């Protein structure tokens, strides 16, 4: 649905913002368009499986930022 | 090129704010896609 | 930055690495959601 795509687009923008906060990359050479396209082609599994992995990774990042470790 | 410095507290709080938005969105996407999978299995 | 200490360098880089992996995965998620078809 277009609402699912718009929520994922907003998540992508959130991750760009987090990248800008966390990076020390001093035209953002650390972000490679060819790596992003390859990853969009090759990430395995249906959307539900990818979402479960994304959620696990976000819970890990949240724990680092809240607890400090 | 001298290393990585600590993140300031305000930048840490901003990153926490954003991860909150990401967790609410992913939780809703998870529920939607889980419902699709479970409605199909049922 | 009320009630909050600085994030250590090691935690900062740990978080950055995971965020990079998340950006790649969320690009794949945006692709598969747009392409998925019901047969």
């Amino acid at each position: 649905s277009p609402d699912l795509l718009s929520e994922v687009s907003e998540m992508k923008q959130d991750l760009i913002k987090m990248t800008a906060i966390l990076t020390t990359d001093v035209k953002a050479g650390s972000i490679k368009v060819k790596e992003l396209v390859k990853a969009a082609e090759e990430e395995p599994g249906e959307p539900f499986e990818i979402v479960e992995r994304v959620k696990e990774d976000l819970e890990k990042v949240n724990e680092i930022l809240r607890s400090g470790t | 090129g001298f290393g990585t410095s600590p993140l300031t507290p305000s930048a840490r709080i901003s990153a926490l704010n954003i991860v909150g938005d990401l967790l609410r969105k992913v939780g809703a996407l998870e529920s939607k896609l889980a419902a699709c999978r479970n409605f199909a299995k049922d």
